């Protein structure tokens, strides 16, 4: 209700503050998609076929 | 199903276990009998060789009645035997009237579908009329009979209610009563009338043996199904089958 | 009825939470 | 709205989790610090829209 | 390891187990066929879009009967 | 017949039963409303 | 044979065409592009 | 899509231009007919678009028109042009009014400016 | 060690407890396919085949049984209006039986594999190690499944052997189950000809048993085997998900926008025949040659079908209903009782006014009044106070024709305004909301459920075969990266990409 | 007037699946335990 | 007619006793599986 | 609706009897 309203006397799709933002929004998870996907792939061997592949990194 | 005459050369322990019970008798020949004031007609063999039930049909686009062949739930208890009445000639016409016999038939008819429909095959309370005089190739008598209801006064309802005794309340939930508003919204099954309908029938002279006194014909009876003391709405029964009987003189 | 499932769930998100923080699973270092 | 017209927000009242909220304040009150002990009775805070300027200014 | 007679029966079908065409095998065969087949599903595609449109033939329920 | 040189065996973490019972009861709280309506 | 085939046969053709100038014209730079 | 909003357009904008040639068939314009053969072709897609039946029954209407104005018997064009209004329904837009109006709402519609464009302000 | 969702990848390796999971696989589905199926016979209501089809009930698995020739049942009910003495084996009852014992033995055999996974079957003949040769198995499955494609088709839909198809006429009045002879030319290529199905499954069925006998004979080359990876038995699961939901747009369009192979009296009107007013166009069609005939207009809508009437109606649009709205359209808006009539609105003129019926966008649309060149000459007003088009001000008043509420006007005020509003939407019928206490607020058919489940899963699917057809092709690499692409990850010195072969 | 069957589906889609997740988390830490030889076997 | 809270009070007085009954399996199971050194940890 | 919860618990007995005639811990000798 509060984003159907303020569409109506203010126009915010209209807005480039607003399309900065979801310029923000869309490139966050775009870059957020991007940077683990780079860093997923490019993974060293440790972990056997058998077991997750998050145990090739032990903390610290 | 063979004549009267070799049905009675039988003894009861041959018949018995064979399905002969039911089988109306059979005529032979073509011949009038001309009835006399103080005849009647005695062995009065009326079963029913096919049912029919009135419905709602579907077809091509659009729904509407008629009769479906259905079939007997009861196993062999269904045709009608020695029934008698005087017969009477007044306008020309000869009339039947019937008083006594094996008026009714308990059966029970399954509808395609799983619905059972009980009634009563009777001929209670007959007053036929004929085309004519004088029992011939094509002699046919109708007339309106009585169906009275299927289950008596003394019949009960499964919690204990009945037309003539039973409880008068659900038995059930004794805290329906409870106001001004007692168990009225039960009252039209607490209420157990004991209904009579008409029904009709059509018979249809075929073959006639005077030598023996005896007629044979085919013919078609409409009626009224059971209502459980006035619950449900009763459909129409349409039976079809074979007649009998044997002429006095 | 349902006030019971909606607040039946509510609070079973917060129980949840509850125990990932203060009984979760600690990384060492070794 | 202030126009004495309630909007039902809570759980008890016949709401779902998507349907139900807490409502803002009203109208007539405007920008007034609305706490508690400025009602005249928690029943009369309650329906004004007391509990949503606890929660903001809280929040915030 | 466990013979059975099905085992025994359908032997030969694993018989061969990476025997395979030195190279190149059928795939011009295997192109053409595909080609032909990609045609295929494009024409399906068009008659029952009804962005193409033969001589008798309307993309409407009838009366098959 | 015969012992498998297949079967293994099948873990989960601590933390990742906290993310599991938390999607569950989460998305009871979505779709839960919708199934009542 | 309707007016719309004929407009269909002749999209199959000149998308043989667009593919066949392309696949002809890799082949050529290729064997002259050798390694 | 075909609709039914679809059908009641193409009426409207070209039973105007079908029923509007009453004036042409009088003193048999015999270029007035010719200008206006999209007109006959595009009433018959979009008054019959599904109804093939109909349609191909207004071709053979329309085709009757030309084949007649081609020999030139004014009597046999009008002959025809009477018989394609009277199967088809062809009916221009007269005027509307305040009680009997509101052509068009939105500026969108097919007849914002004709003489059954009229809008009940208030 | 493995991880929840790891978790069936022990199976890989043993190709005897694949089989053993397949075949509790296909029990679970079987046995779905038999109690859902006992489940609906339950639930069904044979009384009325006019007003209250299977789909009018939110039959999803019956319909698929009729229109291949289920029609009879044990309770002595047809589906097509008939009344049947023996079905015999082959009712709703006994295939919904029959996928129980299917469920049941398939549950056993299931257990047997996977008790017995030493056959020996599965071993190499070369090295010791399990291997299925999946060309040969492919070519095996593929003249099996191209040799039931053909017997489908040639002994079940032409009629031969089997009972035929259910095909019905052009507006879902009358269908039944009946042999068709396969339409061979471009006849067959339109959707709605059931020849086609025959003439499909002939002929495709045809290349399915020539295609078997080439990959039953010729082994595949080095350049497929290996880039294809064919060793590979996930190289089959990729493939085979490609083929999945690629059967699912197929099947889920044709659903949506009709075919012969999915009919309206079976599954339920398409959304695009309430969009053209399609069955207005054959109300209004056989109403004109009914007046044509010479009879007057009274008896002229009372010849036409209620069935047909019925279709004309927004309660069975597929695209009428929501997600959240669970269970049959009769819990919509109640159990179609009758036709009421067909209602006429006429002004102080004489003239016709029709309501201008509501697209399948809106949940709500005005009630607009227009004649027959669509211009407003009554509404009902929001605002009533300065409304010049109101009914009460027109003076619109209702007559109908046929059905129950045959040649009954009013012009009551009130009335003309509930008939205004009840013609908006559809035909206008009397239903029953007391039966299962039906909302007021509608639903959707199976046709829309059908395709929303398999317009979604075809693109689950899709994301199933870009996980698998990833992992076949970098197999190797699953387990991480190793130190010898730090060479091959290099702007230059490899003037080919990664290719330790060049300088 | 609220809709039936959910009353089910809610709480057996909560719990069935609640109670499974923490079936693969008591496996492992009684396979943990049985793994290192403590008083626990 | 039938009683409301019953669909409730059976199916969630089966499988939260059921599914509670298989897990000191599952726990045996993996406790047995862990202690004697295989495949499985 | 209550038919399948009568059928859903006697065919769930006839299930776990099942798996207690066919898949039960056996006895040893050793
Ligand atoms: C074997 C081939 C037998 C099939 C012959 C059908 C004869 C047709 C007949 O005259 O009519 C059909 C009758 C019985 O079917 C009907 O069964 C119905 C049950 O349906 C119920 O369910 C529906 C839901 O209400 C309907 O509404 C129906 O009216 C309703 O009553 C009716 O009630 C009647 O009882 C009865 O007419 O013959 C039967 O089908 C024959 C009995 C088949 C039973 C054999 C199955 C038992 C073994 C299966 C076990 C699994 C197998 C593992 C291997
Ligand atoms: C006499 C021979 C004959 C005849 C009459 C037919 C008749 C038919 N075939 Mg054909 N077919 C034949 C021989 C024949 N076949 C042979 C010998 C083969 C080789 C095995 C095939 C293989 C074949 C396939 C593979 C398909 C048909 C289909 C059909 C039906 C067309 C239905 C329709 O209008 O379009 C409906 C079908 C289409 C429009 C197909 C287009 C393909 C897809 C949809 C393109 C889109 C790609 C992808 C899905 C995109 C997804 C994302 C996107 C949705 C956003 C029709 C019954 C189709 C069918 O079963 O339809 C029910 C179908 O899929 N045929
Ligand atoms: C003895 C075999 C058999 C038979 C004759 C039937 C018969 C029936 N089943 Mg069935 N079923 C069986 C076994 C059988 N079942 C088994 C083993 C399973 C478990 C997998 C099932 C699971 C099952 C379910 C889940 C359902 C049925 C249903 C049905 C009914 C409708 C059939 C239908 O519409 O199919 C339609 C089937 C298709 C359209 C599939 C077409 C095949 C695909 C598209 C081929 C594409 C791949 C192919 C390899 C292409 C390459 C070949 C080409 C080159 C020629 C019908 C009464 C339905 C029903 O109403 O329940 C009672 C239903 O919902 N069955
Ligand atoms: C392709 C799948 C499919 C389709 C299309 C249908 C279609 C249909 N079924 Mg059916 N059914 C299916 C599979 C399917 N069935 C299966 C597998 C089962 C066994 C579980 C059933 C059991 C079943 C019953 C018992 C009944 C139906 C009924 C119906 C009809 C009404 C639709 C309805 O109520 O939707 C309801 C739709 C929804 C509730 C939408 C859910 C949206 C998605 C799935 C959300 C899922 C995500 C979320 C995380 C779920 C978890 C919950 C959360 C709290 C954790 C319709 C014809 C009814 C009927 O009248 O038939 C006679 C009926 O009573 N079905
Ligand atoms: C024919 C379909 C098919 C088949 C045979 C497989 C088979 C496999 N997949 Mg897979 N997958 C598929 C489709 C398929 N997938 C699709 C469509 C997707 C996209 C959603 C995925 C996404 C996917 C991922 C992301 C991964 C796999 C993995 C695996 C492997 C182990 C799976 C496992 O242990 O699950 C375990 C699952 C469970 C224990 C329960 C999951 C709970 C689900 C969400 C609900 C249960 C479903 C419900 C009961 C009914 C299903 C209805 C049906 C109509 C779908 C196995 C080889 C894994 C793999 O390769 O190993 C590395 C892996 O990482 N798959
Ligand atoms: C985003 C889309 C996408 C992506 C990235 C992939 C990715 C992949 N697919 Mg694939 N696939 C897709 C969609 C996609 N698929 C669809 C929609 C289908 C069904 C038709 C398939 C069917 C398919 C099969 C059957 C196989 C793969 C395989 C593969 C893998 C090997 C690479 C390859 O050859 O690709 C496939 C190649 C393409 C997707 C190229 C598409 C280019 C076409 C020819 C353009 C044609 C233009 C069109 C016809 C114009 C007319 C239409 C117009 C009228 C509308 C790779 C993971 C293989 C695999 O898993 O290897 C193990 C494999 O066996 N795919
Ligand atoms: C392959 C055998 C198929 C066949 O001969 O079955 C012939 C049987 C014939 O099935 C008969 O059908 C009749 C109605 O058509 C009656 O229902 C009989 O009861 C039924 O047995 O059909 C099937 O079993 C087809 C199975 C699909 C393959
Ligand atoms: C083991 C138990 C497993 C439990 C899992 C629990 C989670 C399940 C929740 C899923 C939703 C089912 C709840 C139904 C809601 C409810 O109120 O039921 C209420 C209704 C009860 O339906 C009632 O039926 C009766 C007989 O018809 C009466 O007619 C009632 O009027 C009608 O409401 O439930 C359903 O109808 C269930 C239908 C299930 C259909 C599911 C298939 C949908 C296909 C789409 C799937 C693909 C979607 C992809 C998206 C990803
Ligand atoms: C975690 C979940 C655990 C689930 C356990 C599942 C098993 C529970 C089954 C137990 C029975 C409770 C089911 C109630 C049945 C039902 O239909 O509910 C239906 C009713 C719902 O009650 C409804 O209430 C509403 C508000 O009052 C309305 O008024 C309705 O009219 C009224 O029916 O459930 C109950 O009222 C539950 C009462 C529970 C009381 C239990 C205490 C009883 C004390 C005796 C205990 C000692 C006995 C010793 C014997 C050993
Ligand atoms: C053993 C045996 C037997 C028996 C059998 C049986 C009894 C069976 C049954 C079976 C069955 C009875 C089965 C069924 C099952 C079911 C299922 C399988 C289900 C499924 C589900 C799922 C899959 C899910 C779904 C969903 C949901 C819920 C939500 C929405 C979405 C979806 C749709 C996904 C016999 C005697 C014959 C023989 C001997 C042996
Ligand atoms: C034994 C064995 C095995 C195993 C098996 C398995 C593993 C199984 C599984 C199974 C499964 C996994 C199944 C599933 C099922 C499910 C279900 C069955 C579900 C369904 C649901 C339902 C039925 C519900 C319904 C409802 C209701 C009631 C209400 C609301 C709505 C709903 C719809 C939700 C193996 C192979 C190893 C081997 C051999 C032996
Ligand atoms: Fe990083």
């Amino acid at each position: 209700n509060f984003m159907l309203v303020f569409q109506a006397e203010h126009n915010i799709l209209m807005h480039p503050f607003h399309m900065a933002g979801v310029a923000g929004v869309f490139g966050g998870s775009l870059f957020s998609a991007m940077h683990g996907s780079l860093v997923t792939s490019s993974l060293i061997r440790e972990t056997t076929e058998n077991e997750s592949t998050n145990y090739g990194y032990k903390f610290g | 199903a063979l004549t009267k005459s070799q049905i009675n050369e039988l003894s009861y322990l041959q018949v018995k276990g064979t399905g002969l019970a039911n089988r109306c008798a059979e005529v032979v020949g073509e011949d009038s009998i001309k009835p006399k004031p103080g005849a009647k007609l005695v062995d009065m063999c009326i079963e029913p060789k096919a049912w029919a039930v009135e419905e709602e049909v579907g077809k091509a686009g659009k729904t509407e009645k008629k009769f479906v062949n259905s079939k007997v739930m009861t196993r062999q208890t269904y045709t009608l035997d020695a029934i008698e009445g005087p017969i009477t000639v007044d306008g020309g016409k000869i009339t039947f009237s019937e008083k006594e016999g094996i008026d009714y038939a308990a059966t029970t008819v399954q509808l395609p579908g799983g619905e059972r429909v009980p009634f009563l095959f009777t001929v209670k309370d007959l007053v036929a009329k004929g085309n004519g005089d004088t029992f011939k190739p094509g002699f046919q008598m109708g007339g309106d009979f009585n169906t009275p209801s299927y289950r008596t006064g003394l019949f009960l309802d499964p919690k204990g209610r009945g037309g003539t005794t039973g409880y008068d309340m659900a038995v059930a939930l004794p805290a329906l009563q409870l106001g001004e508003e007692g168990d009225a919204e039960l009252f039209g099954e607490n209420n157990k009338v004991f209904d009579i309908t008409q029904g009709r029938i059509e018979m249809e002279v075929n073959k006639v043996n005077a030598e023996d006194s005896e007629i044979g014909g085919v013919f078609v009876a409409t009626q009224l199904s059971d209502t459980d003391m006035g619950s449900k709405t009763p459909k129409k029964v349409l039976t079809k089958g074979i007649f009998y009987a044997k002429v006095e003189q | 009825m349902e006030a019971l499932v909606y607040t039946f769930l509510l609070i079973g998100t917060l129980m949840v939470i509850f125990f990932a923080v203060f009984f979760r699973e600690t990384p060492r270092i070794l | 709205d202030g126009i004495r017209e309630p909007v039902s927000g809570s759980l008890l009242y016949g709401n779902n989790i998507i349907s139900g909220a807490v409502v803002p304040s009203s109208n007539a009150i405007g920008m007034h610090f609305y706490p508690i002990w400025e009602a005249a009775s928690v029943d009369e805070w309650l329906y004004n829209g007391g509990p949503y300027q606890l929660i903001v200014l809280h929040f915030l | 390891a466990l013979r059975t007679r099905l085992g025994e029966i359908l032997r030969p079908l694993n018989a061969e187990y990476g025997k395979v065409a030195p190279g190149w095998g059928t795939t011009p065969i295997m192109g053409i066929v595909m080609l032909a087949f990609l045609i295929f599903l494009v024409i399906i595609l068009q008659i029952y879009n009804s962005s193409l449109i033969i001589e008798n033939v309307d993309v409407d329920w009838a009366n098959g009967i | 017949t015969g012992p498998n040189p297949n079967k293994q065996a099948v873990e989960l973490n601590r933390t990742s039963l906290y993310w599991g019972l938390l999607l569950i009861f989460v998305l009871a709280v979505l779709f839960s409303s919708y199934f009542f309506n | 044979m309707t007016a719309s085939l004929s407009n269909f046969i002749a999209s199959l053709i000149a998308g043989g065409v667009v593919v066949g100038v392309i696949a002809i014209a890799l082949i050529v730079i290729s064997k002259s592009d050798r390694i | 899509s075909v609709s039914a909003a679809t059908i009641n357009r193409a009426r409207g904008l070209y039973g105007d231009r079908i029923a509007a040639l009453k004036d042409a068939v009088a003193a048999g314009d015999f270029k007035a007919i010719a200008e206006e053969k999209n007109a006959f072709i595009l009433f018959n897609s979009g008054a019959y678009p599904t109804n093939k039946a109909k349609k191909n029954a207004a071709i053979a209407q329309t085709n009757e028109i030309f084949k007649a104005i081609r020999s030139g018997d004014k009597a046999a064009v009008k002959s025809a042009y009477d018989a394609y209004m009277a199967a088809n329904d062809i009916r221009p837009l007269p005027e509307i009014n305040a009680n009997i109006g509101q052509g068009y709402s939105s500026d969108f519609d097919f007849r914002v400016r004709t003489k059954a464009g009229a809008i009940y302000v208030r | 060690a493995l991880p929840w969702y790891r978790v069936h990848t022990v199976v890989l390796n043993d190709p005897g407890r694949l089989i053993a999971v397949h075949l509790m696989h296909t029990a679970l589905v079987a046995g779905w396919a038999g109690s859902m199926a006992l489940y609906e016979l339950a639930v069904f209501d044979p009384s009325d085949p006019v007003l209250n089809p299977m789909w009018r009930q939110g039959m999803f698995v019956m319909p698929f049984m009729t229109r291949l020739g289920i029609t009879d049942s044990w309770g002595g009910w047809s589906i097509t209006g008939e009344s049947v003495s023996n079905p015999g084996i082959w009712s709703f009852e006994g295939v919904a039986l029959s996928h129980i014992i299917l469920s049941g033995m398939c549950f056993l055999a299931a257990i047997w594999h996977w008790v017995y996974w030493d056959l020996e079957l599965f071993r190499d003949p070369r090295t010791g190690e399990p291997a299925l040769d999946l060309p040969k198995i492919f070519g095996i499955h593929l003249f099996l499944s191209g040799l039931l494609c053909f017997g489908f088709g040639a002994f079940h839909v032409t009629g031969l052997f089997g009972p035929g198809i259910w095909v019905s006429d052009a507006y879902g009045i009358t269908g039944k189950v009946q042999p068709v002879a396969p339409a061979w030319g471009a006849d067959g290529f339109n959707p709605f000809n059931p020849g086609g199905i025959a003439a499909h499954h002939i002929a495709a069925g045809i290349f399915g048993i020539f295609a078997g006998i080439f990959h039953l004979t010729v082994r595949p080359p080095q350049r497929l085997y290996r880039a294809l990876r064919m060793g590979n038995i996930e190289t089959v699961l990729s493939s085979s998900i490609s083929a999945v939901f690629f059967a699912a747009f197929v099947t889920s369009g044709t659903m949506w926008y009709g075919a012969a192979a999915t009919p309206i009296e079976l599954f339920g009107p398409t959304r695009y025949q309430w969009d053209s007013g399609y069955f207005q166009q054959e109300i209004e069609r056989q109403v004109e040659t009914s007046v044509s005939e010479g009879l007057s207009e009274s008896q002229a809508w009372s010849r036409i079908p209620d069935k047909l009437a019925f279709y004309d109606y927004i309660g069975n649009n597929p695209a009428k209903g929501g997600l959240f709205r669970a269970g049959p359209m009769n819990k919509g808006d109640g159990i179609a009782e009758a036709w009421l009539g067909h209602p006429i609105f006429r002004d102080k003129e004489g003239r016709e006014l029709t309501v201008r019926r509501m697209p399948a966008f809106f949940e709500t649309f005005p009630v607009i009044l227009v004649d027959k060149d669509g211009i407003i000459r009554a509404d009902i007003p929001f605002r009533r106070a300065e409304s010049k088009y109101s009914i009460e001000q027109v003076g619109v008043t209702v007559d109908f024709y046929g059905g129950k509420l045959n040649g009954q006007t009013f012009k009551d005020a009130p009335t003309v305004k509930k008939f205004a509003r009840k013609a908006q939407l559809g035909e206008v019928f009397e239903f029953d909301r007391t039966s299962l206490e039906s909302d007021g607020v509608f639903r959707s058919s199976p046709r829309g459920w059908y395709t929303y489940g398999h317009a979604n899963f075809a693109l689950l699917f899709f994301f199933g075969h870009l996980w698998h057809g990833g992992r076949t092709i970098f197999r190797d690499v699953f387990t991480g990266i190793g130190a010898e692409v730090t060479e091959q990850v290099e702007f230059g010195a490899f003037q080919k990409l990664g290719d330790k072969s060049t300088k | 007037e609220v809709q039936f069957g959910a009353y089910l589906a809610v709480l057996l889609g909560t719990f069935l699946p609640a109670l499974f997740l923490v079936n693969l988390f008591i496996q492992t830490e009684a396979r943990k335990a049985g793994k290192a030889g403590g008083q626990d076997s």
